[PDB]
């Protein structure tokens, strides 16, 4: 949510998509590659997290008879501390794994940004609000060129640069 | 050209290092809520011990009669078990039900101890079974006759097997002085128990206690583990509950308290008194004492993480 | 035209997961360290048990008083506390203690036990109040004159009420054997108690301790909680200390034990007995046994937290 | 610290600010919205670790009369045990947040940098000190539109280009 | 990894390092200070991590004489709990080391990236694989202005931009 | 021109918050698997017990009077050990245990206890010296000939020194009743033991236990601290094993129970019983229950730290 004030809520095909318009028509069409890769990491994380332990914990305490008082007060107050150390643990967990999936998702966004902005040498100029101004109509053809990264930076160069 | 991201108009709020509120495309929850109210015990030897206590399983109330050689690898304890038929209870009761629990079960084997100037079929209506009886696995030994002496007694028993044995004797206190006397005679009663790790006598008591189960008198339960080729020896002279077999544990297995009903069609390995927590989640906010192998628990109900972008719409 | 960030001649350093001693421009503190050297008590009901102990509370020695049915949010003990007139202690103390902190306070209730064949008003110089008195909560049952038998007794209290009831009793072990007939006559004295819970009978043992306030007798005290209708009995030949008023846990509190001064002009939830630590910080380097509401324990005295920027100055 | 040899030790008025320098005069001021940003993510880190537990913790000790000797050196053990966990989580969490603490403002530098430099589009140029080479007089009115994002990215080019 | 497609396996010297191609030879040479830098920060890692604790812990078990079972298994419980709080902050605090550590070295790389490409402000144009365009033959004297930071950004311009 | 990374053609593959198996340049290892079979004592005052038993240098067996006032800084168990020569066993053994591996070595002090009208001397082959002997620091009280009784003692011991005093007395139990009235005479025996934090007299109980080097009697073992200037008392008429010196901690020390060898040229603060940890690393996957200053025990055997960059080869 950086120079793009606001997201495409209708572009349901993808999380990252192109959305053109030049004198041809329009066009939006999800970037399936960084979707991909965003994908993936959080599924990576929730596999990490996902988690089973093989770590078998038996009764030390009895609902039915309880135990001797100490003994019992001891038991409890362990138990309390270790629920307080895995209450902070996931709580902590949580907010840290939230931080870095926003801020890799945002990451993401840049990055595929800045590499379509090397795609477009001097052929374009940055807007500032996440778009590029082309100085040449660019067809169909050239977008889809644009999109699958084929886009020739010099066979269209001079005519943008008188422009 | 302009380049992007999706959004959705309505988001799911999480918490991060820096806010409480953020809206984010998708979430999913980290801690368990749900419970299932049974026992998942499907592809496991389970035993139910109902209307019979754990600790009465060595011992044998009738009640018990059925899981005198049980085999398990999960037992569970319900609240209507009684480990008695005739009022008492067990000494370092705890640390046995513990030892019972994650035994695997338990087989039983004749101490082979007889007996020259004694009474030995010693029974109460307590004990019912055709009629009046007693613990399955111990005896009740008396004087022969109207009253008279019980002679100084001394018994041995070795355990010629590999694993630790489980031996349990009982000292009986009467309603009184002169019921004791009626049972084994006047004067001072002493039983002494030893062995490699045990060194411990003990006195009868005679007197009133409250009525349970119409019966004044109290059984005081008490074990200790034998190790392998160790000798344990009683010195008795009355007033003692003798053991007839010794316990042996099985293997391995896992104990829980319970109030639901047994399902063999769910599998779960986290177990609590109100049922089976199957969850992939590390962590849960149902039971803070729940056994087995389990997420680990939290005080928090709820902690959405963040499986989407930064929800920012139109 | 150019932009950047602010500096200053002078920041804190902090530590990261890279480097120890990075400068920046604004730095506050997690661990805490100022504690105030008072029992901040402000708005909480405050027992001061000062000279008496709070298990004398239970019993009644002179110090106790005016602490037989008290009612506190927050119990203090302290160090010139005493649970005892006549020299004795508590079997199961400590769990006793951890016990009443937690209780709210105390309601006593008379057990009704009456008496014929004994005599019933033992005292001593130790429990000083007009003259010669005794535990307030207590009976000292002798025998009626010139020594004389002590007759075997059975007394019996059913707990009406819907909470469980603290009992207390009391062994006399005197300094000799001959004194222990001139209480309570000859022959071996055995005391037994049971109920649902329970079961544990008890023997005097006579014999010279050193003098605790000019007195070689000790007096040992035994307590079990009674559950609601559940029935306790004493079966009694001498040397027992008659239990005349049961207790009741009247809520919930807490318990601390402290040096320091009550304060009731500031707030607090986090006890030591140096103080009261009020702190927002997540971290405190005072006292590991603090109690109540605290910042968890850490044994660095200082972690920085940087709330700035790097500072790079010129 | 990247770019920016140092930090402005005359900028009192806030986090990030403009130092400007053309025929007209001087000036420096500071920028509201991306100081407020980091002061509130910074504020929202103390409202997350500035933290009050709700979990009362009883005596299981006795400084006046020690208990058993046994279940005191498990209690010990116990407390110490836990001692080691906060002190660690403690020490780790500091150290983490300061690190992610110098990033954040760190990376709100850069992007208030990336974002006045696409304000800017072809009528400056990149001096590589973190400073903007215009190739025109801006006069103080312009540097007013450039501070509120307000300055035409066309109405100044031709003459710009030129130069 | 970003636009750089690999690595350069025959770099021995160094982290990070400049290849060059003009018509006068061949070249690769490391560079020092942000190899320095990312070593510095990585050694600082492992000096946090690699710790000696002043904690002295003693004996509460018997392995020659099995204490009481009941106070065994209390003490078992205990040391399990423990056991699981250190493995679960043990992988956790690698796994958030070794992320941040990628990170760092990529960020160190990117940071290179756009520094060099401030030092030739309109005498070089982006490529999009990490590499720049000179329209101008740059010679070996010029080369290692470039590595050392002191290639004018002025003294080539026009002749470039010609091009 | 071009910049880049570097890279080879092997890296080491670690996991992170994403993914597991991420090939980097170079990892190094944070979980210590590496041990060291012996047990590392460079530096400190180390008591090797050997088949001394720890709580027998208080008591004095044969095989620990050269154990009797040790100084260490490191004490060390070991499975051959043995506290007892006539056997018997402590109560208290483990708390004791750990007060004495902490103690940094004991000093003993005469008690000064004199005796008329008893005998002192008793002795037995299992505690064999030059002939038939007995525990070095305690008196085997019997008496005086053919039988006869033993009179009322009170025996008193004040501690005149400002460190807690370790007092440690003996209940002997005979094989029989006959052998109880041939070394002490007829009739209930009886010892009382008092201090300030001390209230517990014994019972002594005869009987047949298994034969434990050919003797079929055992000796309780009894211990109190008591604390400076404070006095213990005993009132004992038979069956009592005297103390006749008092023991004293010196100062601080670890216990470590191992079978490995000493080694005086390696240093390690961290042991287990299969030898000493030495390392910088934070984790270890050797031993959970090692004792020191040691890397936390985690269960993974290997945690790989990313110590350089991403590897992406050609
Ligand atoms: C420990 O907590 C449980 C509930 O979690 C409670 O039932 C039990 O009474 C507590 N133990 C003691 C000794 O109060
Ligand atoms: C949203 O998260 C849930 C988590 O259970 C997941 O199952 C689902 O596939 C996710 N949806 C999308 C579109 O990623
Ligand atoms: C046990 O005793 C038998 C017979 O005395 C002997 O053969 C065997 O080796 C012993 N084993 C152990 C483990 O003590
Ligand atoms: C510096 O930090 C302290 C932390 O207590 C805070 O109160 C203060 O407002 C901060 N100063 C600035 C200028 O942010
Ligand atoms: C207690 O006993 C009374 C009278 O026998 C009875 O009315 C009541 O229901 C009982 N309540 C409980 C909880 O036992
Ligand atoms: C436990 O530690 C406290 C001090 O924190 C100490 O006073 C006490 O003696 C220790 N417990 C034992 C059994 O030594
Ligand atoms: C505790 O675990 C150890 C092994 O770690 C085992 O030898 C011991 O028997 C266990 N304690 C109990 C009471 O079973
Ligand atoms: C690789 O890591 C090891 C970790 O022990 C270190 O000793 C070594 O110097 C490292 N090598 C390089 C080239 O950084
Ligand atoms: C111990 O007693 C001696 C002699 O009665 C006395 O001088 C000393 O002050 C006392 N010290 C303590 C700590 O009780």
């Amino acid at each position: 949510a950086g120079f793009i004030e606001n997201g495409w809520e209708g572009l349901i095909d993808g999380w990252y998509g192109f959305r053109h318009q030049n004198a041809q028509g329009e066009g939006t069409a999800a970037d399936y590659k960084s979707t991909q890769s965003a994908i993936d990491q959080i599924t990576g994380k929730l596999n990490r997290l996902i988690e089973k332990t093989n770590q078998q914990f038996e009764l030390i305490d009895n609902e039915f008879n309880e135990v001797e008082k100490q003994i019992g007060n001891v038991i409890n107050w362990t138990r309390d501390s270790i629920t307080e150390v895995w209450s902070y643990n996931a709580e902590l967990l949580v907010a840290m794994e939230n931080q870095h999936t926003i801020d890799l998702a945002d990451s993401e966004m840049d990055k595929l940004y800045e590499r379509v902005k090397r795609q477009l040498r001097e052929n374009a100029e940055e807007d500032g609000t996440g778009c590029f101004e082309i100085f040449h109509k660019c067809d169909d053809d050239c977008m889809a060129s644009i999109r699958n990264n084929t886009y020739d930076h010099s066979k269209y160069r001079e005519e943008a640069m008188q422009n | 050209i302009c380049l992007g991201h999706h959004a959705v108009s309505n988001g799911t709020k999480v918490n991060t290092l820096t806010e409480r509120g953020v809206e984010v495309v998708n979430a999913t929850e980290t801690v368990e809520r749900t419970n299932i109210p049974r026992i998942c015990s499907k592809g496991k030897r389970t035993v139910d011990l109902g209307q019979c206590g754990l600790l009465g399983t060595i011992t044998g109330p009738p009640q018990c009669d059925q899981f005198l050689e049980f085999s398990a690898d999960l037992i569970i304890e319900r609240r209507e078990g009684s480990d008695v038929c005739y009022p008492g209870k067990f000494v370092n009761e705890e640390a046995l039900r513990q030892i019972l629990r994650e035994s695997g079960g338990i087989d039983k084997e004749a101490m082979g101890f007889t007996y020259s100037g004694i009474r030995t079929n010693g029974a109460t209506s307590a004990c019912r079974r055709s009629g009046s009886s007693f613990y399955a696995e111990m005896k009740w030994l008396l004087s022969n006759t109207d009253n008279a002496a019980f002679p100084q007694m001394t018994k041995s028993y070795k355990n010629t097997r590999k694993s630790p044995a489980l031996i349990v004797w009982g000292i009986h206190h009467s309603g009184s002085t002169a019921e004791q006397t009626k049972l084994y005679g006047s004067g001072n009663k002493l039983v002494t128990v030893g062995s490699s790790n045990y060194q411990q006598s003990f006195v009868p008591s005679p007197g009133a206690r409250p009525q349970v189960n119409g019966l004044s008198g109290r059984i005081d339960f008490h074990w200790l583990m034998l190790n392998p080729n160790d000798t344990v020896t009683f010195s008795f002279n009355g007033a003692f509950i003798a053991p007839d077999r010794a316990s042996f544990l099985r293997g391995k297995s896992m104990g829980i308290q319970s109030g639901v009903q047994v399902d063999a069609n769910c599998e779960g390995d986290c177990y609590h008194s109100g049922g089976t927590i199957i969850s992939n989640l590390p962590f849960q906010n149902i039971d803070s004492r729940a056994v087995g192998k389990c997420p680990r628990y939290v005080k928090q109900r709820s902690l959405l993480l963040a499986t989407g972008m930064k929800n920012v719409p139109e």
